[PDB]
DNA sequence: TATAATGGGAGCCTCTGATGCA
DNA sequence: TGCATCAGAGCCCAAAAT
């Protein structure tokens, strides 16, 4: 009944999704050389604030504990970048 | 959205509960209605050009600019406004009225506009002769509805003015965008030649801008109402 | 690592106590 | 407040079981 609840995509819509998907991970790769910052890193802040404040955990590669603390820290940082970055 | 249907509302819009977003479609809730994927990209390319007209003095309302659909003569009789070049004919008609376009080699010698209520008496690529009648013009004559005139100078010969007329108007191109393309820009949006429009897998079947223009969105695939 | 693929499957007593309706 | 309906609780011992 779950799964009934989103509707199948148009191929339009699954194209959509697919390339904002790959968009999204080019991106990722970007702000790592723009901040010098991990990719990985980079990733779960961007995944924890989409995902909200419901899931925030550790995860195991991560060297650093992330924590809203460690997450704002890292948001304010990426918030504090020039326009075009 | 059924096939071929257009929408009713346009991106962007705020909508209210009942209202109607296609023929067949009508909206649920209140809120801001999205385009999800237009099928049709219209871009109004924006020119701006000078060209000539002659008139009897008599006919002839004086004004500094025409609006679209004002008066611009009255005629008592019907009068064969003439070739003042020789010259190869391009004709290049708007929704309503025409340009008039001579040019000997490749290089152009006349630009003359026909308003509404003047017929051509000549077709495209029609070798001309100074003199010979160009456009026949009977009645009332007005600006076309989709073109305007933004400065009007008028000089008197005889019994005739010439009017040069600055002109301003915007020529529609239409785009077609297949569902594994993308609209990289927003409706109303304002384009540049080689400006990209909708994106696409590889470099050809891409939509770049071809000169300056504005951006409208036809046939979304559905409205998303938010 | 790449045609497209998009919602499952089996089924057969008595007393006591809490719970959901007149 | 008084009454059905249902879920969950029970139902001998030892021997043996090839």
């Amino acid at each position: 009944h779950e799964i009934g609840q989103v509707p199948l995509l148009t191929l339009e819509e699954e194209v959509e999704l697919a390339r904002k998907v790959e968009e999204g991970m080019e991106a990722i790769k970007k702000l790592s050389e723009i901040t010098g910052l991990d990719p990985d890193l980079i990733r779960e802040v961007v995944r924890a604030k989409i995902l909200g404040s419901a899931r925030v955990r550790h995860i195991p590669g991560l060297k650093e504990t992330l924590d809203p603390k460690t997450v704002e820290e890292i948001d304010q940082k990426l918030k504090s970048l020039p326009k075009e970055h | 959205l059924p096939p071929g249907v257009d929408a009713l509302v346009k991106d962007g819009e705020e909508v209210v509960k009942g209202q109607e977003l296609a023929p067949g479609v009508v909206s649920r809730l209140d809120g801001v209605a999205l385009y999800r994927f237009p099928r049709r990209v219209r871009v109004e390319y924006v020119k701006k050009e000078r060209a000539g007209l002659r008139l009897p003095l008599a006919a002839w309302v004086e004004k500094e600019a025409y609006k679209p659909g004002e008066i611009l003569a009255e005629l008592p009789e019907p009068y064969l406004f003439r070739a003042e070049e020789e010259g190869v004919v391009e004709l290049k008609e708007l929704e309503e009225g025409a340009f008039l376009v001579l040019r000997r080699e490749d290089e152009p010698v006349a630009t003359y506009f026909l308003p509404v209520g003047m017929t051509p008496l000549v077709v495209h690529g029609e070798i001309v002769e100074k003199g010979q009648p160009l456009a026949e013009a009977k009645g009332l004559l007005r600006m076309p509805r989709q073109v305007r005139a933004a400065q009007v100078e008028a000089e008197e010969e005889g019994e005739t003015v010439y009017l040069t007329l600055f002109l301003e108007w915007t020529e529609p191109k239409d785009y077609r965008v297949q569902p594994h393309m993308n609209v990289v820009v927003p409706e109303g949006a304002r384009v540049e030649a080689g400006d990209k429009i909708v994106a696409a897998i590889d470099p050809e079947e891409e939509v770049i801008a071809e000169a300056e223009g504005v951006v409208h969105l036809h046939e979304p695939a559905s409205i998303l109402v938010v």
